[PDB]
């Protein structure tokens, strides 16, 4: 039982469509739902539709604006968003609901602000620790998400500081740390994946 | 002396009033089952909007032997009614402290902005249960009252599924004002077996269901080893 | 719109019971509830229909309430609970939730374990920035930056935090700079402690 979504930045006033692709059968009888956790806390149910009879529900703060729909065949469903706006910025989860399961979710940002590739400066690491603690600095990108990988086995003890908007009208920066054994560095090679979903923009910086 | 010991004694409404969504309601056991009901008769109060409950005694029995009981939201008030205005449906028959409210389980439906397109709606039981839907039908006092509400001169109300089918027409006439109401709420019920879809088809005068109910039933309604099997119970 | 909202946001120790509440605007109880949300990932279901443990949820979690008033309870607290916790799905109405309640747990570490890094080969083209990680410490800390000093406060928006499953841990903080001036750069972590310092530029 799993779920699949797809989404990005959008110009305010612009419109956007989201998807979900189901396995675990039962895409015909079982209804399904989108609901968003906004920033500032996490928040709110934005929609749903049923099994046969294919009824459509949402709340009043959207109504005419957002549309939900299902295709039993392609097993997916699509959330239609239009006249996107301030509060519409929020992280959207496709979901199933049982009578008698929560998807990955995907990030919509309502902005005209240009998607901009991040740049990444390795923070190279002083007396001898006995543990070497490694940063990878990510700066001046937009919008989110971003995923910093030290690639698998090392991501134990790996930490991504939540990113904050660069004071400039907006733009972002993030850092991450891998804290490593001192017989590993300089010796065993060590490098981070900074990956920005929207722009393509996969990248690798070997700390030096 | 004792024929007694019966479950769920109503404190406030009466079968009709309560199972209807009268605001006087809200007491006693969020959900349950029982052997049979009990009523402080609210008669001089009853069901706030006046009118006739048809098949009342057929039902009063039908709610006796109940095992399963669940009130479900059959169709939201919300997203069910796109083409006609949903909350105009309040009247001074059934006020919630302060403002005049309406019944809970029912949406009293009216034209949005000078329009009443043909109302089309259905429902389909996936239960192995027997779903019971209640609605009502309103006959205003005056042709102006008709038109003020539903805009549709000749307005027919059909129904759905199999076990029950019918067709209704509104009667625009002036009854004695009871709670200043010269009109009538007539009330009704049906039983949707696990398999069938009850349909509603309306050009007006129909008071839609929102919450519905779900239940079930039965006939007859309202030396040591051998010892190791005990006796019996339940 | 039928408000249902949880109390406070409050802490605890691994040992004993966490206690949470939700007040329906009116009676309620077909669904997907939540019960949990890690600080940054998708919400799960602890208790459904308010008494019933979502099969496979670690037993410590327990549901309770009567119509209009409801409670969720995790008895031993483990490092994971933490999260954020939102009582969800007015089950029939427009389908609501609330913010939730905080829940961190008890550790006490005073040891942010500071690490400096200076600017780099690549940051030349543009501009220079220095970065401090103060990690796995409990609870939440001041990063005192030093190039030289006062005649004002120090500027340049920087710092960050998380909370946690496993302790509280990291802050990460960067000094936005143009080139400039003196070769001495010190982030120094001020906390409940004797203030352990880290310093500047020679190599």
């Amino acid at each position: 039982v799993k779920l699949q979504e797809s989404g990005a930045v959008v110009q305010p006033g612009g419109s956007l469509r989201l998807s979900c692709a189901a396995s675990g059968f039962t895409g015909s009888d079982y209804d399904m739902s989108w609901i968003r956790q906004a920033p500032g806390k996490g928040l709110e149910w934005v929609s749903g539709i049923l099994g046969g009879s294919e009824r459509s529900y949402y709340r009043d703060s959207v109504k005419g604006r957002s549309t939900i729909s299902r295709d039993n065949s392609r097993k997916t469903l699509y959330l239609e968003m239009n006249s996107l706006r301030a509060e519409d910025t929020a992280v959207y989860y496709c979901a199933r609901h049982s009578w008698g399961g929560w998807g990955q979710g995907t990030t919509v940002t309502v902005s005209s602000a240009s998607t901009k590739g991040p740049s990444v400066f390795p923070l190279a690491p002083s007396t001898s620790g006995g543990t070497a603690a490694l940063g990878c600095l990510v700066k001046d990108y937009f919008p989110e998400p971003v995923t910093v990988s030290w690639n698998s086995g090392a991501l134990t003890s790996s930490v991504h500081t939540f990113p904050a908007v660069l004071q400039s009208s907006g733009l972002y920066s993030l850092s991450s740390v891998v804290t490593v054994p001192s017989s590993s560095l300089g010796t065993q090679t060590y490098i981070c994946n900074v990956n920005h979903k929207p722009s393509n923009t996969k990248v690798d910086k070997k700390s030096c | 002396k004792l024929r007694g010991v019966a479950p769920l004694h109503l404190g406030k409404c009466n079968i009709a009033g309560w199972i209807l969504g009268n605001p006087e309601c809200e007491s006693l056991s969020t959900a349950s089952s029982w052997s049979y009901i009990v009523e402080t008769s609210s008669s001089d109060n009853g069901t706030c909007y006046p009118g006739d409950f048809i098949d009342y005694e057929e039902l009063r029995e039908q709610l006796s032997s109940v095992s399963s009981f669940e009130r479900f939201e059959i169709f939201p008030k919300t997203s069910s009614w796109p083409n006609h205005d949903s909350n105009k449906g309040v009247t001074a028959a059934c006020p919630h402290a302060g403002a005049k409210s309406f019944y809970k389980n029912l949406i009293w439906l009216v034209k949005k902005g000078n329009s009443y397109p043909k109302l089309s709606k259905s429902y389909i039981n996936d239960k192995g249960k027997e779903v019971l839907v209640l609605w009502g039908i309103h006959h205003p006092s005056t042709s102006a009252d008709q038109q003020s509400l539903y805009q549709n001169a000749d307005a027919y109300v059909f129904v759905g599924s199999s076990r029950y089918s019918k067709k209704f027409k509104p009667e625009i006439a002036i009854r004695p004002k009871v709670r200043d109401q010269e009109g009538r709420m007539n009330y009704y019920w049906t039983l949707v077996e696990p398999g069938d879809k009850i349909t509603f088809e309306a050009t007006g005068n129909l008071v839609v269901p929102r919450y519905a109910f779900a239940m079930e039933r039965n006939a007859g309604s309202g030396v040591n080893s051998v010892i190791e099997k005990m006796n019996t119970q339940f | 719109i039928q408000m249902t909202q949880s109390p406070a946001s409050l802490a605890v120790s691994p040992g004993q019971r966490a206690t949470i509440t939700c007040r329906a605007s009116e009676s309620v109880s077909n669904f997907i509830n939540w019960f949990q949300q890690k600080p940054g990932q998708p919400p799960k279901l602890l208790i459904y229909t308010a008494s019933n443990k979502g099969t496979g949820v670690p037993a410590r979690f327990s549901g309770s309430g009567s119509g209009t008033d409801f409670t969720l309870t995790i008895n031993p607290v483990e490092a994971e609970d933490t999260a954020n916790y939102f009582c969800q799905q007015t089950k029939e109405v427009p389908y609501g939730t609330f913010g939730g309640t905080k829940l961190e747990i008890k550790r006490a570490d005073a040891a942010p374990t500071v690490s400096i890094f200076p600017p780099s080969s690549e940051q030349l083209t543009s501009g220079a920035s220095v970065v401090c990680f103060l990690n796995n410490f409990y609870p939440k800390i001041n990063v005192k930056w030093k190039i030289d000093g006062s005649e004002r406060q120090n500027g340049v928006l920087n710092s960050w935090t998380d909370q946690d499953s496993k302790d509280s841990t990291y802050s990460m903080s960067s000094t936005l700079t143009l080139y400039e001036r003196h070769n001495s750069y010190t982030c120094e972590a001020t906390h409940k402690t004797s203030t352990s310092p880290i310093v500047k530029s020679f190599n």
